[PDB]
């Protein structure tokens, strides 16, 4: 479904913060004994709208909230860490949930690259 | 139900649960973000008037926190030290490793009392309070948050100034609340939602500057007659 | 294996509570502060014993136990919220966990669309 | 190890993890379900003395929670707060986030003394104390709890009235305890396993009506002379 | 990569303690209220370096240790249960996360059995 | 880029992430296996003394846990019971669920104080305390570990004794730290980096059973003038 950002106002600049992943850090700075404090742990950077991708990003976040909210409701859980893992099971499910019927629409095996392997090898036995 | 963005066609989409890309390739989990944006982008008031009229107090619903890996720098972020008018807390320390939302150029730290009709305080239209890479549906106490909203992405295969701005309010948490921005421990201004953080800044500056501190043992109050961050007595 | 209920009796009538997931609530009723409070997030339903799957499932329970609590020993965390995850994990890793054999009783590859796809292609060109 | 349900043939059967069942299609993680049964369905005793037999004290073993998504109305919870003789309490405060059992007819709430020989109440026969979709190994106090076990599910791809029943109890957790059924403060029906919950009903509202409870300050304790739920002095 | 063991020494033998998954155990002691104390739920085993895996295995545990705390220092969950489930989904994804080319380098699909299935068929369809 | 351990050629590898095999078999979960090895079996000193300065206070860093599934018996542990000279506790509490280190030979239990500048005591070269199960960046409070560091394997498809070693120590955490065995609450012996576990049982054994404990009430101190475990006044 295409994303409509219907908010008042859009940045469309997107400054932000994360931690690197993995880090390869320099010398002993791993060690969490001589590395940095909760502040100093994290990255920046600046990304523009190209493609519209900010004010989409910012109007996808907008509408993700009412299931978000529905699914925390509902969860026992008082901080949950796994909904990404469970999104990405929920992926190989989909794909791989059932028997792979082969050229069927919810089978993703692609046969062509031998398809040509057994036709060559027919053309050869036929000649 | 929970929606999940892909870039189709040059373009952000939300992901149909219900039709199969079998195109879209998810290579390893690290291609998966959750990610925090700030209610400022989308051109919400940010003065500490309009921002706190979008939070109030409700019993009977449990608090609930969530994981997000990469946010936003803030203009805005808030800071609340509110009690009743007996003393008593209203808000409830911050559980253990919930630290303040790391990026904020301005953190509107509000000091005061109010009624506090309800254990906990939400978002009125439902946003998320944002603290390090956590987000809640609380407001922790004298912990500093950006409101904001959470976003799941799937990504294609292939300095830092921060000032505290201090004010004073009563009522807190109604329809007349009352907030004075602290010049020092004795001299006050009071607080309009048009003022912006540079203008009170400035403001405190100058008072300081041309001797317009309280110079009593009494509270000093002042009053003052006279677009996107991104894009008593008297004075004039 | 078949679940044989060997309980003193059975309540063979299921009146049950649950969480409904999603949700699409009403208007803002999905909004933390102005939805249900803890006692208001219940759905019910009630399920007669078709099949003979309630008897059924509550030996099934019944039976769980001692894995579960053997489980529950070994683990140190506290409160366990993954079982389900790790099950759909082991699913997967039960039918993709290797080199898939096409016709292999251990592969979930039905080639058989494809055959017919391949032995027409074959009669054309004999023909 | 841990068993899985699924229905084959028009039958609940146990999944054999050592056989694979290519016809089984599991295309999301909400075909998979964690439920929980009470122990009242499968004709266990529910009276309070009866009950409470089934659970003991006992330390070194930690405490152990696990979730599960859906659970049975109960016609039989039970509530405990147990002290020791000295005021001690013998159970723990219930853990951040862990609530009553949802739905309960009757809440058979026990309060009194026993020696508690151990730091945490367990369940005799291995069963699970059962809260609000969470399963504990022990008993948290003044906790509302069914007892229950749980089970695993896949599934195939394709009003509420709560009434609290007020008990004392002597000699708690052990062989000779000693259960009142509390009319008010001051008036006690010595308690037998054959009451149902019905009759404690009825019997607290004709004591009621006809004058028979307590009008010293002193306590009055009466005695009483003269199927599955789904289908001194003396008086008669 | 191949593991260099370049410790000062290495205890060649491995006497380890961990826990009986799954455990199946004799009568009631399963049941938590009946069964071991904290201190009584392990079973101990002896591993010599056979094949070089215990001073192989010590170096490994001495090198994962700074991947596992930059890991550490940029989770904010307290107590971390997951990676191993997450592992075992990484598994899944680099193999099955996208269309599975058959005969592809990185599609783990035998199509041999049956490549012998459909050549039999045809040298049968031929005579 | 956390490593995973496999086993190749007959030797055990570094799983390459950028480079997939189809001959390794992931049948299930339970093929994967997390696992702590003590720092003891790499050849490091274990001596107090030498132990003692591997561990160092900071601020500013959250704790972080990680579990592990198996370990290593261990011939040396530690738990500590550190104050500042004002009586304030060092370290924390362990926390809910995590108990000691389940196999040592010998525990050296050490009390004492030093100055403790910082919040949480740190692996001064990157490695885990390890306890039961579950391995901490940080020292709790009484609580018995081994130094160790934690694996994780792919593994391919197809009685117990515990001595106490009680010590004093002052100026603890720092470059000139003072250590003195315990032989009974008025009787300690200088210790020094070179002495043995079983060194320090038998000067025990010996001076219990040569009259050499204080027979005052004042404190007696002893000095003493005269490979890997796998393979005043003065005396001699
Ligand atoms: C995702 O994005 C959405 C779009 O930005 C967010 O929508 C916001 O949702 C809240 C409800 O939760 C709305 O709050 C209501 O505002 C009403 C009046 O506000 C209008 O006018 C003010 C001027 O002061 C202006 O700031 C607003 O932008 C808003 O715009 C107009 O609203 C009217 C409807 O009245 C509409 O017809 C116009 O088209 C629209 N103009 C446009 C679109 O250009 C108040 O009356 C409401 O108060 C009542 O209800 C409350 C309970 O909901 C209660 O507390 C009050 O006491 C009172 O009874 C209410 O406050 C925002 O207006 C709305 N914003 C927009 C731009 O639509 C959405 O919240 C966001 N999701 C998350 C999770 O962040
Ligand atoms: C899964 O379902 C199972 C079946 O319902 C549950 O089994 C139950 O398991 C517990 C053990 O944990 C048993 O408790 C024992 O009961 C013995 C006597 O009880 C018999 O008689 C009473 C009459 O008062 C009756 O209520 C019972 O139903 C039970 O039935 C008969 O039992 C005898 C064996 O003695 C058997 O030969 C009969 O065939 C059988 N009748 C039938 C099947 O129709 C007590 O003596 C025991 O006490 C001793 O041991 C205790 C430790 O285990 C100790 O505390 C005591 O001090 C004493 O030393 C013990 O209490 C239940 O009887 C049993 N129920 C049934 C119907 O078999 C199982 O618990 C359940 N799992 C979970 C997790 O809930
Ligand atoms: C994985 O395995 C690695 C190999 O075992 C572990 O490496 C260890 O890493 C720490 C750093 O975190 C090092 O500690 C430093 O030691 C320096 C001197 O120690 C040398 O000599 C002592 C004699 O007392 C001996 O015990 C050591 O084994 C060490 O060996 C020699 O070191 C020199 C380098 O100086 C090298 O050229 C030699 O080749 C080598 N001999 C060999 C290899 O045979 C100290 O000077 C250091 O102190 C300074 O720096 C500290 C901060 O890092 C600071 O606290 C101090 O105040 C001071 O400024 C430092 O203590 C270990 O030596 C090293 N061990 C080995 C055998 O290399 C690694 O830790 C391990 N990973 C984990 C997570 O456990
Ligand atoms: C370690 C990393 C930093 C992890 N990464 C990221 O965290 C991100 C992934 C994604 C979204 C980001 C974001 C969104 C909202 C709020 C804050 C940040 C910006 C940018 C980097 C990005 C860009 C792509 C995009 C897709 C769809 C919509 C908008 C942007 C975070 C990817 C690169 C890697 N080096
Ligand atoms: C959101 C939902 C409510 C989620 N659902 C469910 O929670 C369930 C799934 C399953 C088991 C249920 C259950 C079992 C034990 C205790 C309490 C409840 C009853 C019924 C609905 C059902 C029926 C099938 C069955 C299979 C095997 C044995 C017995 C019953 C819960 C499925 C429907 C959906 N609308
Ligand atoms: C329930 C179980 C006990 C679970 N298991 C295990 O916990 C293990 C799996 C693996 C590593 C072990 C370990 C490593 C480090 C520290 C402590 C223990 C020793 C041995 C049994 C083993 C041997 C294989 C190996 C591979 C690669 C390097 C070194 C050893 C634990 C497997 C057998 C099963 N019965
Ligand atoms: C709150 O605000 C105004 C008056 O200031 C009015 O619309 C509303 O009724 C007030 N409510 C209360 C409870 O004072
Ligand atoms: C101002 O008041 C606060 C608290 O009331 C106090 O902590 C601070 O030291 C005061 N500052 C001065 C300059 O008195
Ligand atoms: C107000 O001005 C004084 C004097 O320059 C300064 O010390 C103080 O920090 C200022 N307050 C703020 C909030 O910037
Ligand atoms: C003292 O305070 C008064 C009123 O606030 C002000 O007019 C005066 O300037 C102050 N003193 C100085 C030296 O500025
Ligand atoms: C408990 O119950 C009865 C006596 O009431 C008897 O069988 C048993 O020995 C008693 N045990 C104790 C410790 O009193
Ligand atoms: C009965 O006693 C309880 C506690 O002892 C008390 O809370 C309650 O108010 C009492 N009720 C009456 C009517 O005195
Ligand atoms: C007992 O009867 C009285 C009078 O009808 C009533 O107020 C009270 O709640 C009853 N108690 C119970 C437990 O129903
Ligand atoms: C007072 O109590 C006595 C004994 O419990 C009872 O006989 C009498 O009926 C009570 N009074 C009234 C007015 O019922
Ligand atoms: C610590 O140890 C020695 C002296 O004992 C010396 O190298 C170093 O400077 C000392 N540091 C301090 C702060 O005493
Ligand atoms: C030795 O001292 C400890 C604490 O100072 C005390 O607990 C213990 O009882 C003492 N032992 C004797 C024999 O006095
Ligand atoms: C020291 O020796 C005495 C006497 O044999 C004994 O009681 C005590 O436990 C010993 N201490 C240790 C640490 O073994
Ligand atoms: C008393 O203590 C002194 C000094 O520690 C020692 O020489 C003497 O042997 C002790 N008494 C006995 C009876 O051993």
């Amino acid at each position: 479904e295409a994303i409509v950002n219907a908010q008042p106002k859009c940045n469309p600049n997107l400054h932000y913060w994360t931690t690197q992943d993995e880090g390869a850090a320099i010398g002993l700075a791993w060690i969490p004994y001589f590395g940095p404090a909760a502040e100093g742990i994290y990255i920046e950077g600046l990304m523009h709208n190209q493609d519209g991708l900010i004010c989409g990003l910012r109007q996808l976040a907008n509408e993700t909230t009412q299931a978000l909210q529905l699914f925390l409701r509902a969860t026992t859980e008082l901080r949950t860490f796994s909904i990404l893992n469970r999104k990405a099971i929920d992926f190989l499910l989909q794909r791989w949930g059932g028997t792979c019927h082969i050229l069927g629409p919810d089978c993703c095996i692609e046969p062509a690259d031998w398809t040509k392997n057994i036709t060559d090898k027919i053309d050869q036995i036929i000649h | 139900s929970i929606p999940l963005g892909v870039i189709h066609n040059s373009a952000l989409q939300v992901s149909d649960v219900d039709k199969l890309v079998c195109r879209d390739k998810l290579s390893s989990t690290n291609q998966l973000r959750s990610v925090g944006l700030n209610l400022e982008g989308n051109g919400v008031a940010t003065d500490v008037p309009s921002a706190t009229k979008r939070w109030g107090f409700r019993s009977g619903v449990p608090p609930k926190v969530v994981n997000y890996e990469a946010g936003e720098w803030a203009e805005n972020c808030y800071n609340l030290e509110i009690k009743k008018p007996d003393g008593s807390e209203c808000l409830p320390a911050a559980p253990d490793g919930i630290r303040g939302f790391p990026r904020c150029r301005y953190v509107h730290k509000v000091s005061g009392t109010g009624p506090c009709a309800g254990d906990f305080a939400f978002h009125k239209e439902g946003a998320f309070f944002l603290y390090d890479r956590l987000a809640s549906t609380v407001i922790y106490r004298g912990t500093t948050f950006a409101e904001g909203v959470v976003a799941f992405l799937i990504l294609p295969q292939a300095g830092y100034y921060s000032t505290t701005i201090r004010y004073q309010a009563t009522g807190f948490g109604t329809n007349e609340t009352e907030y004075l921005f602290e010049v020092d421990n004795l001299t006050y201004v009071q607080l309009e939602s048009r003022f912006t953080p540079q203008f009170l800044l400035q403001l405190n500056e100058t008072i300081y500057t041309s001797g317009k501190r309280s110079n009593t043992t009494g509270k000093l109050i002042w009053k003052v007659n006279p677009w996107a961050f991104w894009e008593x007595x008297x004075x004039x």
